[PDB]
RNA sequence: UGAUAUUGAAAUUCGGCUUUCUAACCCGCACCACUUAUCGUGGUGGGAGACAGUGUCAAGCGGGCAGUUUGA
RNA sequence: UGAGUAGCGAAAGACGGGUGAGAAUCCCGUCCACCGAUUGACUAAGGUUUCCAGAGGAAGGCUCGUCCGCUCUGGGUUAGUCGGGUCCUAAGCUGAGGCCGACAGGCGUAGGCGAUGGAUAACAGGUUGAUAUUCCUGUACCACCUAUAAUCGUAUCGAUGGGGGGACGCAGUAGGAUAGGCGAAGCGUGCGAUUGGAUUGCACGUCUAAGCAGUAGGCGAGUAAUCCGGUACUCGGGCUGAGCUGUGAUGGGGAGAAGAGAGUCGUUGAUUUCACACUGCCGAGAAAAGCCUCUAGAUAGAAUAGGUGCCCGUACCGCAAACCGACACAGGUAGUCAAGAUGAGAAUUCUAAGGUGAGCGAGCGAACUCUCGUUAAGGAACUCGGCAAAAUGACCCCGUAACUUCGGGAGAAGGGGUGCUCUUUAGGGUUAACGCCCAGAAGAGCCGCAGUGAAUAGGCCCAAGCGACUGUUUAUCAAAAACACAGGUCUCUGCUAAACCGUAAGGUGAUGUAUAGGGGCUGACGCCUGCCCGU
RNA sequence: CUACCCUUGGUCAGGUUGAAGUUCAGGCUGAAUGGAGGACCGAACCGACUUACGUUGAAAAGUGAGCGGAUGAACU
């Protein structure tokens, strides 16, 4: 039974990284949500 | 500078077993070469060279009561001379 | 064109090419190099019209169609086998030294020699423009455009007309036996293309088609409805609706594709 | 599919109909140059031509696709 | 509340001696037992201190706990030469300008990023409580610098540029090596206390890189930004690679036992390790750099010591109690190594190396349920149905039907042998025969109920429907008669092709061009396939 | 995770059958070499046909016993 989630950081801080994230302009939205909540950690 | 790349001398029975065999390990600051640990070797001590051998270490954990955390990275890099005798009690 | 022996109840029916054409030399000239990697999909990654994919690596030949280099003689160095390209290829090298892949037609010795270009020698071999070549030439590859690199016939076993002179452009039929006058300025190789027996090969075993990108097509008559026009029903069903009918809707038994107020309209009959 | 802008010149039947030429417009071709680059920009050489393509309006086709109705 | 109820997660332990306030559970000891193509050895993911030592026992541990992957304190990961960076490119990602776009932004040339691949210069031994191709003992290599220069001076570096090379698929056979395996006639030890024996008993039988030497494979003279490339006319064995062995590394290290400075042989079998090499096959099997060149252009001149060589990773777990599954969970997790007897084998049973005894137990030996084994006579009478269980089984020989698309059906059905001893004795290879392998054939003779005496190895036949077949399918109630399939036919489509995505460019189709490409229907093959012009 | 696909790698013990081609005796037949195939037994590995067990599970799809494919439309 292999469950999801098989993890790889190279695919997590792709899509999942500030620099993923900062690359698209929704990414930066998502970041100014975190950063507006006050998140301790914003992307991976 | 110099004096800024040394940090502090490292006392163990690792670092002891290393005085015994004229090697002195030694922290240093993060992004320091071997290099420059050799050269700061010589302008604070006025013995030099052989080898000068360099580790990292991530920073560790502890708990505090509530508060557990981390501590800060280590840099450390034990030196060994082609000639010289470093030691202070 | 070998028959297999039914040893196997897989592909007894199946039936190789008899390579022998193919003789000198079975490596490819390292000439022609680059690509291509496999590619069903479109960019964007979205697969695009296909019911393809799979197959087999091919290394891409850099046949020269154009015969742009017109004017020193060239002979055979070998005969080869191209995958990319339904007929098998002739190499041939130049005077100059410089060699090229070129398509090979239906006889062509080991050693051959006409070359490109304002010379008229019509008897075999390589192409020459354009309003020359008798009228009634077995004649082949032909350009839609002047120094495009002869769009028209290729293929393996391939063919054409040199039926006709209207002036401006020349008159031909086409395989399909189609009657069109390409303009006077195109390039056109003789003879008949390529092996005269490509076509009789039966493949034989499943699969041998997905030695090739062919992946295998799904009936529109089962499916769902949200599929396909035909989706849908209890059991094999008709069609139901007139007019069997391709996926996106639009009917595909009998329906002309040929857009209204072409540009080349006028140059065809 | 049609009128109409882009959109020109010149010849025939009665502003329409059918041909010819380019200064429009267009090449998913040849050459040059940017440039040690199949993108692009020009430059020529052909190719094609006032049509094609595009915007505006108009008439069809259109369960491909959508919102729905389908009584007590 | 249910209730002191269900449960306490596959598994073999017993005792003795320690420790301690307290032991079925901790440590030590003997025996016993389990895995041993693995429950061992090494690593890649992933996890991030779980690693180590000393202390602790409230909680975590399905019991206990003196113990821990838990807790407190202290400490552990050392590289020019290993993997990655300072080297190269693929898919893809990004994309200066640029083409498209209501915006947002999409696309894209040059170029850049990008390993899962190409290229890349060290080995062996030693050592700790925790590291080691990293520390050190020894012996090497690569790059660079600086000091001496035999030989060249309007030789030497050669391009981001054309050359060459790197550069490749899939199958199959034989052979050369090499590791590891097996037995003896040197060599360390012991010599029995249960009847017997003493050429008898067990254990071992090495050494690396580089660096010297020598060995199955592959194949010229001269003329037309360059003397190389390519192209063609006269003229009869050595250029490239290369497993591995001999030597020197070494008078070193290594080693077996024990009484407080020691051996390297011989025969034998023999690889999936060393060649995409070779051969055969068609489905026709990456790119770029390092490397070698030839010039374009640069620059005074380009074996013996000293010295220089950075960043990241390095602990521990990694078929698991430390990874993904909420758990110290009977599941999942790439790769490498893989010994003995037996065998065709990586099957089978028992054992090496090495690991483990499974985080609740003591009793009793009721029903009932589970997992095993056996059962008189009968033998499908059971049941929806022979479901389940039985029976079949290896090897050598003999013998095999209807049918057939001649391949097949076929292990058809079925028939016989199989153990140990002793003789004559005959093939294979290896060697001067000797002996070493492996292995038949005949004859007598022995013992048991039974001889492939264990474990592991096909039940078969008759007839019908459906589908030709191998294959695919509903992850988690359907594997089929369903889809696919090769074959067939219809239809579109002349190449900015049709069809298709975005209709914006751009792109698939396709670097293809009617022997091609899209769609529909049918679905091997055989014999065919008719009657009828509202949509 | 899963479905297709694109690059780039890796795995598949062992036994068996004997296509073409080639070679001697033949006017397309016996013997040898030869080594084909979505070929045949059968581990690794991949699967899920039957059954039993499990059904507040060891497990939100499993386990035992048998079973299918295993040089390929293979597995990853
Ligand atoms: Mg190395
Ligand atoms: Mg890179
Ligand atoms: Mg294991
Ligand atoms: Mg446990
Ligand atoms: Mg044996
Ligand atoms: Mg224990
Ligand atoms: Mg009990
Ligand atoms: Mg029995
Ligand atoms: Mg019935
Ligand atoms: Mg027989
Ligand atoms: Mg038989
Ligand atoms: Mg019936
Ligand atoms: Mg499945
Ligand atoms: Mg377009
Ligand atoms: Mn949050
Ligand atoms: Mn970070
Ligand atoms: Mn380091
Ligand atoms: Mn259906
Ligand atoms: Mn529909
Ligand atoms: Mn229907
Ligand atoms: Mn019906
Ligand atoms: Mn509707
Ligand atoms: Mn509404
Ligand atoms: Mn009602
Ligand atoms: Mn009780
Ligand atoms: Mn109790
Ligand atoms: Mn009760
Ligand atoms: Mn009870
Ligand atoms: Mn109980
Ligand atoms: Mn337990
Ligand atoms: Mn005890
Ligand atoms: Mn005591
Ligand atoms: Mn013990
Ligand atoms: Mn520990
Ligand atoms: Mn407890
Ligand atoms: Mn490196
Ligand atoms: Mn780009
Ligand atoms: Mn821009
Ligand atoms: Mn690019
Ligand atoms: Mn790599
Ligand atoms: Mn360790
Ligand atoms: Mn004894
Ligand atoms: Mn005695
Ligand atoms: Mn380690
Ligand atoms: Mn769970
Ligand atoms: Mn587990
Ligand atoms: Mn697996
Ligand atoms: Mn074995
Ligand atoms: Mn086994
Ligand atoms: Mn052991
Ligand atoms: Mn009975
Ligand atoms: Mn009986
Ligand atoms: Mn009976
Ligand atoms: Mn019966
Ligand atoms: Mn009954
Ligand atoms: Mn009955
Ligand atoms: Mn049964
Ligand atoms: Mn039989
Ligand atoms: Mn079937
Ligand atoms: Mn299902
Ligand atoms: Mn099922
Ligand atoms: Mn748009
Ligand atoms: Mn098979
Ligand atoms: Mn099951
Ligand atoms: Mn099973
Ligand atoms: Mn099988």
């Amino acid at each position: 039974v292999k469950r999801t989630y098989q993890p790889n950081k190279r695919k997590h801080s792709k899509v999942h990284g500030f620099r993923k994230r900062m690359s698209t302009k929704n990414g930066r939205k998502v970041l100014a949500r975190r950063r507006r909540k006050g998140r301790k950690v914003l992307s991976a | 500078e110099a004096r800024d790349i040394l940090k502090r001398p490292v006392i163990t029975e690792k670092s002891s077993e290393a005085m015994a065999e004229d090697k002195y390990t030694f922290d240093v600051d993060t992004r320091v070469n071997k290099t420059q640990v050799k050269m700061a070797v010589e302008e604070i001590f006025n013995v030099k060279v052989a080898s000068v051998n360099i580790m990292n270490y991530k920073p560790k954990k502890k708990r505090m009561g509530r508060y557990q955390g981390y501590t800060n990275k280590r840099r450390k890099a034990i030196v060994t001379l082609k000639e010289g005798s470093i030691d202070l009690f | 064109i070998k028959k297999y022996k039914p040893i196997t109840n897989g592909r007894r029916n199946m039936t190789s090419l008899d390579f022998a054409e193919i003789t000198k030399t079975t490596p490819e000239k390292s000439l022609l190099k680059p690509l291509p990697k496999k590619a069903g999909r479109n960019n964007q990654g979205k697969l695009t019209v296909r019911h393809h994919g799979g197959g087999h690596k091919r290394q891409y030949r850099v046949i020269d169609f154009k015969r742009n280099k017109d004017g020193i003689n060239a002979k055979v160095d070998s005969i080869q086998y191209d995958p990319n390209r339904s007929a098998n290829i002739a190499l041939v090298v130049y005077a100059d030294g410089e060699k090229r892949y070129i398509i090979a037609p239906k006889g062509l010795e080991v050693g051959q020699i006409v070359e490109s270009g304002a010379e008229a020698d019509i008897k075999v071999g390589n192409a020459l423009p354009l309003q020359n070549i008798p009228v009634g030439t077995v004649v082949h590859n032909i350009e839609l455009k002047p120094g495009k690199g002869g769009q028209i016939a290729r293929s393996a076993g391939a063919s054409a007309q040199v039926l006709g002179k209207e002036g401006k452009y020349v008159l031909i039929r086409l395989r399909s036996g189609e009657v069109r006058m390409i303009l006077s300025t195109c390039r056109a190789t003789i003879g008949q293309v390529g092996n005269l027996q490509h076509e009789l090969v039966n493949v034989g075993k499943a699969g041998r088609s997905r030695w090739k990108g062919i992946r295998p097509t799904v009936r529109g008559s089962v499916m769902n409805p949200n599929d396909h026009p035909h989706g849908g029903g209890e059991g094999r069903a008709p069609i139901g609706r007139p007019s069997p009918m391709s996926p996106w809707g639009k009917p595909t038994l009998g329906k002309k594709t040929r857009r209204g107020k072409k540009s080349s309209d006028k140059l065809i009959v």
